[PDB]
């Protein structure tokens, strides 16, 4: 009967401990865990942290658990005395929350092999945290990371190891909301000396890369529009001087507001964004056209002949070369922050 | 015989049954019929893509083992206890596209079991998960949504369970009312995806899939009817006298500075996507013919240092662009149909 | 010898199974149960739901309870020895997570009367989801239910009727944020026909009414006043062009940041509420003087000054005239004719 | 023998039982509570309620948990053993959540005096509820209770009484957010009549006074300024009539602004408050200075006869009365706002 | 046999109660904590509180746990285990707020001595609470603290004590967000007087510096471009008046509604803070310009000298507003900085 089977096995009359890792005072254990990722999302820079749903695994092996009785090679367990068998200790490092998933039953997959390995699969729902860096916010490159790591046992008894091939799969389909996962994927050790020892680890980084499309769309054409604007009030003739500065105020009261609502939908970094930058740019631009405008106006009351030509030709001139400036500050821009100094490793 | 002895002859932790051992082992995978009841919906939040439901999920499993002993005193099909039900083996459900997924207890677990001599095992329960689905935004307005529900197992592949979908009507509401979709009972139309994990081997997993269609009454209601009211303010700011010149600025730049308060608020109020939105694509338009109308304007002013040419070319602007942007809409509202 | 009394009535000697319902076999075992509200308030229009902190008492009676030791006809009990007795099966069909309290003990009260009744009285905290109608926003009168029904047996096992003399009672000096709760509470039955059979259900309506007065002072009289600015940007000559489209461009600037921020903390319904009328015709007027002021330019720049002059002096006189008569029309026909008084 | 004297005292072979009250069958057992404020804040009027950390403790006898064995007249035990005694039902009657806490252990305190007298020390965190009145939002008084209650006894069974020297004490330095807690508490008795029968209550109140620094520098200061904006276009020439159509418009438009953030920053109250009135009042006087100004602009306009010299006098007596009419309301209301209420 | 000596140890066998502390009606127990910051961040002032992530460790001695038998000199054993013997009481009290972590077991680690050392090492997560100042928002200086001290036991049974060597250990590449976390840590002593007696106590500060960059680049410098776009304005002529007062007015509104929405994003205090200040002062510059502004256009219209005196007071403003603009620049700046 298998209910004999399953008391002989690793029951209260099997004479086994799950409080006793296997091996005792011997060679350590080896693990291979692998992780498949669910789901993903909900990158919070506001908290430095995100959500996953991986479908981590574990396997090891033990001489006590290993039977020649049963004809079938594997057999299926249930988690209620699963609780009661030895289980390798595995905590993420990075993590602020974690919970299991008990809906309709347990969430606890338990095999056994013929040879004495063993498999466990349990179904996690975690929110790792990875710092974040804005030295370039409309297109960056963000690595996060997810650690794996014993705090149970030590080098001499526990240690981990990656699977060899498809060590972290990913569900077919799964899209981020706003940056996309790219298909490398970085595997190596994590092995951390803390003040009571040497523990192992395991350690997996995630490349994820934002998509600019979003951010250029919503934030940059309204500058652009506005310095056109910007340019277009420049052509006005100094006949309509209120209606001049009148735009010249809303072009600098709209980059305002808009620099104001970029930098607040953001996490208060210390240093300087690309976004940043940008808009201070444009506001620099539109404070600098209205400062030409005040002055051609002030030099337009400067009769007290030549006065007016001199105001005239300095006008056309700024109108002829700001634009141009206006072109290759942008165009540096782009080219500095796409390919010179960022978008790097 | 008391009725809480045959209970415990049937099953009970001191009497000799194991619910750890499946039901028909060693043999034909169990079959499992599902149904789902819904009793409510809402929450449906477009910046964490989740949906939350409170489902009254039945499953009905037999068991050989799990049947009457004949002469308990059945006559009506048996109720069974919910701590018995905990003894009674259950099959393994879980629901792969879900962000979360929590039991209701109002005062008392949900749990029903039903014990019938065919030892067939009704078992019912209270759920409310908060399901995840992808959602599609590219014609926003007006889009079409297909979030889904799947059920599949964990503890058993294929070789010992399956699940089968209820004959009649396995899916039910009762008139369900939402604030911003309207789910259709006439399209719920359920297959199963019985997908395979490269390490672990085959699961058994049936899937449904709604149709929630979002109404455009509250966008064509507040975001539709002011940019039209600004585009014919701007139109309005043609005819105006070009002789003083100082007061068509005005309207071209509260134009602009609204349209973009109105699409800051919208994004706002809107998760983020790379691709564009159709809102994003009118609220554009707008700004564009706004910008348009200003230079415009700025194009007759210096032509004006000629008196009927600017007249002509006023007079043009005004004639042509309430036709071009008429010959827009009509377009953007048959693309979008 | 309370203990010994205990273990005769429900211990393990009693030979009292708590999984046993009460009258096996037989007339389904009748409860009648009673509600103390006491609290009300943080109702989300957002996330279409409410919350209440209701005192639930169950009272129903079981002859296997039945004694006659103590001279007193009335004992006390503790959740403890509850565990070990038969519960009546009940729950909220209209709840979205509810809990019980644990503040340095359980909230239950047990006490079993000789004939043999027993009451049931535990504190609960519940989230109860009712759908709003909002066809008429700033004078909607909601309706919320709160529905009891049993989960684990049918009709033929489990029944309930409500409290005969004052079922639902309400705290003195209860203060709702923004509703009033009316004194007058509707009960019937909800009997429910499930797939797996017949099932008991109780129901309790309750009645709300929103204040105009907070809604009123954010958007009415804002409203109001900016409509008799544009009066007054109609009554400026004609010569001062730039005044009054600038203010006509501020007017509609405000309103429509008005009407964009009335909706701010309201849901995303699908019809058109009363505050959305109201801003859409404040717009569409505001809009109109914009309008007929373009049109006395066009005329001046066309007797002529005579016939602009005429045409501004009649739209001034009638233009307030049109928003008295819209003002009393909307407010009679939402106070009393379409959507109001029931 | 310690593991001795407790099975002995408490212990499965004590005989005691604790499902049984002290006293069986006589006079109510008399309970001393007294608390510890250790924490504060979070007080949000949008939800009605606000965030305690007190450290009740609890005191009575019982003749049943008396010894006279050891010589010490004290010992300290452990909520393993604190869960297997008798307790008194304590529950809260305004609150909207509350918990216990554990960290690396349980936060419960049991110590047992030799004559029987029992303290009971438990720290807790709750979420009470008290209704807030805002007639007069900037300058109000906020009276939040906390309700102390039995549950599950009578009368008869169970009674409260405060302690009678320091019954309520609050930690050193304790900094609020907006208000600030008087030392001065107000203690009473609130027996109520439920039915089903006579539950004993006790009650305790605390003054609040909320501090006005931060609204008056966030709204009074900017209205002020915006009518003193619209007096200084009082005194502009009647040739520049768009730059005091700006002026007006731009007054009018930071009214509006400034009242609708003001009044979305508080919580939903159906009757008037006073920031309520008094952005109400400036933006009447804004209007009301537009209004003036239009009236200048017709009566000016009418000659197209003296009409200029009228526009003058009539422009000097606004801008010579609305600044008197300004400073009596302000003196006014805050009189009023300040001592009637 | 392992399974034997630990019930020899802590068994049924072992006659061992967990409920009594070590050395009974004795001198007090003496234990040693130190704690491992894993993570921080979360420092919001709306609601005064901050997490944290410690490995918070335990390390005392009982003689009723000595072995003798295992070659080994440090045994390890395991949550189950651990609940069945004697831990220390511990809890912060300053704190609102904290849970375990459980992930595919729980996170507590035992560890017995040879010579009857306990190493207690325990994962918690924290939400402490310190109470923000913010007399110079945007240059202050947070002094976050973390107090542990014990619950049930009084001064006569349970003492606590730091670890002479790293009593405070700090994750190598610990980044804030807004702060930078100082090296230096001071450790003292908190023993507290309650109603029942006397407690031990531990506190630790944590020194938060704010960085100013995000700060200055988003307020400091648009307030700055107004005010000399209000200069600007004053620069021009007197023949456009509705253009420069309706400029400064809107620079006035704009103003307004920069301090409004710093106001919002900013948690309220009762006393007045240093981006209050600044933004009040634009703010009354800018008004300044304005109403000197309309006096130079109310002596222009007071009915041929009179444009003369209008014009040299016009140049007399716009010479002497730079100066003190810059006066109050450098004043307000060193004393922020220096004074405090
Ligand atoms: C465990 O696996 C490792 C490689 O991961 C191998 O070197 C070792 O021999 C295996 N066995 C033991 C007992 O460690
Ligand atoms: C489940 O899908 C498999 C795919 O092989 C199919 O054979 C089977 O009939 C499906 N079952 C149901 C109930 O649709
Ligand atoms: C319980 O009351 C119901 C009516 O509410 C009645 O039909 C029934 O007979 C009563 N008692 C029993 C024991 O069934
Ligand atoms: C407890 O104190 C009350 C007054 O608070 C007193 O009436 C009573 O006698 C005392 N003791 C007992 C055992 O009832
Ligand atoms: C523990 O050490 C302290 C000094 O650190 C000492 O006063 C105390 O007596 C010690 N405890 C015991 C039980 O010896």
């Amino acid at each position: 009967s298998p209910s004999d089977f399953l008391d002989k096995l690793m029951g209260r009359t099997s004479g086994y401990d799950a409080r006793i890792r296997p091996n005792f005072k011997g060679p350590p254990v080896n693990v291979t865990c692998n992780i498949f990722i669910n789901s993903f999302g909900s990158i919070a820079e506001t908290t430095m942290d995100y959500r996953v749903n991986i479908f981590l695994r574990q396997k090891w092996n033990d001489p006590r658990l290993a039977y020649s009785e049963y004809p079938d090679d594997s057999l299926d367990l249930d988690p209620s005395m699963l609780d009661s068998i030895w289980k390798p200790d595995l905590f993420f490092a990075n993590e602020k929350g974690a919970n299991f998933h008990e809906v309709t039953t347990d969430n606890k997959l338990l095999r056994i092999f013929k040879n004495g390995n063993v498999l466990y699969s349990i179904r996690l729902t975690l929110t790792l945290s990875c710092p974040m860096d804005l030295k370039n916010f409309p297109m960056d490159v963000q690595t996060c990371i997810m650690q794996l790591e014993s705090f149970g046992y030590t080098m001499n008894d526990l240690i981990f190891e990656w699977q060899d091939e498809a060590p972290v799969q990913v569900a077919e389909g799964l899209t981020l909301p706003q940056f996309l996962l790219k298909e490398e994927k970085d595997l190596r050790y994590c092995t951390k000396h803390y003040n009571t020892g040497k523990f192992t680890c395991i350690e997996v980084r995630f490349h994820l890369e934002r998509q600019m499309g979003y951010y250029l769309i919503q934030m940059y054409i309204p500058s652009l529009l506005i310095v056109i604007l910007s340019w277009v009030s420049f052509w006005i003739n100094m006949d309509a001087a209120p209606a001049r500065v009148a735009l010249g105020i809303t072009t600098v009261l709209t980059m305002t507001t808009q620099s104001s609502g970029s930098r607040a939908s953001l996490p208060k970094v210390s240093y300087v964004k690309a976004i940043d930058i940008w808009m201070a740019v444009c506001l620099l631009f539109v404070f600098s056209a209205l400062l030409e405008y005040a002055a051609v106006n002030f030099v337009s009351r400067q009769h007290k002949k030549v006065f007016i030509d001199r105001a005239k030709k300095i006008d056309t001139i700024s109108r002829a070369c700001f634009p141009l400036a206006f072109l290759i500050f942008n165009i540096f821009y782009w080219v500095i922050y796409k390919i010179l100094r960022h978008e790097d490793i | 015989v008391p009725a809480n002895s045959t209970s415990n002859i049937l099953n009970r932790l001191l009497v000799s049954y194991d619910p750890r051992i499946r039901p028909n082992f060693k043999g034909i995978p169990v079959d499992v019929v599902v149904n789902i009841f819904i009793n409510s919906f809402g929450s449906i939040q477009e910046t964490t893509m989740d949906y939350r439901v409170n489902i009254f999920l039945r499953q009905k499993w037999n068991d050989p083992r799990l049947k009457l002993p004949s002469d308990f005193r059945g006559s009506d099909a048996l109720t069974v206890d919910p701590t018995m039900y905990k003894c009674l083996w259950k099959p393994d459900l879980f629901f792969a596209n879900e962000k979360s997924a929590n039991f209701h207890d109002v005062t008392q677990e949900n749990i029903l079991l039903f014990i019938f001599r065919d030892g067939d095992v009704l078992v019912s329960m209270r759920l409310s998960i908060t399901l995840s689905c992808p959602l599609d935004l590219t014609l926003f307005p007006m889009d079409t949504q297909r979030c889904k529900m799947q059920l599949e197992s964990f503890g058993y592949t294929t070789d010992d369970l399956r699940f089968i979908w209820q004959s009649g009507d396995p899916v039910q509401l009762e008139k369900i009312a939402l604030p911003q979709f309207d789910i259709k009972k006439e399209d719920i139309e359920y297959g199963n995806c019985t997908k395979y994990y490269k390490g672990t081997g085959y699961y058994t997993c049936v899937e449904v899939i709604f149709t929630l269609r979002r109404q455009v009454g509250f966008y064509m209601m507040g975001v539709y009817a002011p940019t039209l009211l600004i585009v014919v303010l701007s139109w309005l700011s043609f005819w105006i006298n070009p002789d003083a010149s100082a007061a068509r600025v005005p309207l071209g730049i509260f134009s602009v500075l609204s349209l973009a308060s109105e699409c800051t608020t919208l994004a706002a109020e809107l998760p983020k996507v790379s691709y564009v939105k159709a809102l994003d694509v009118w609220l554009i338009a707008c700004l564009l013919f706004g910008f348009a109308s200003l230079v415009e304007y700025a194009v007759v002013q210096v032509m004006l240092n000629i008196p009927t040419a600017a007249k002509r070319i006023d007079l043009y602007a005004r004639a042509l662009f309430p036709f071009c942007f008429l010959f827009f809409n009509v377009i953007y509202w048959s693309i979008y149909l």
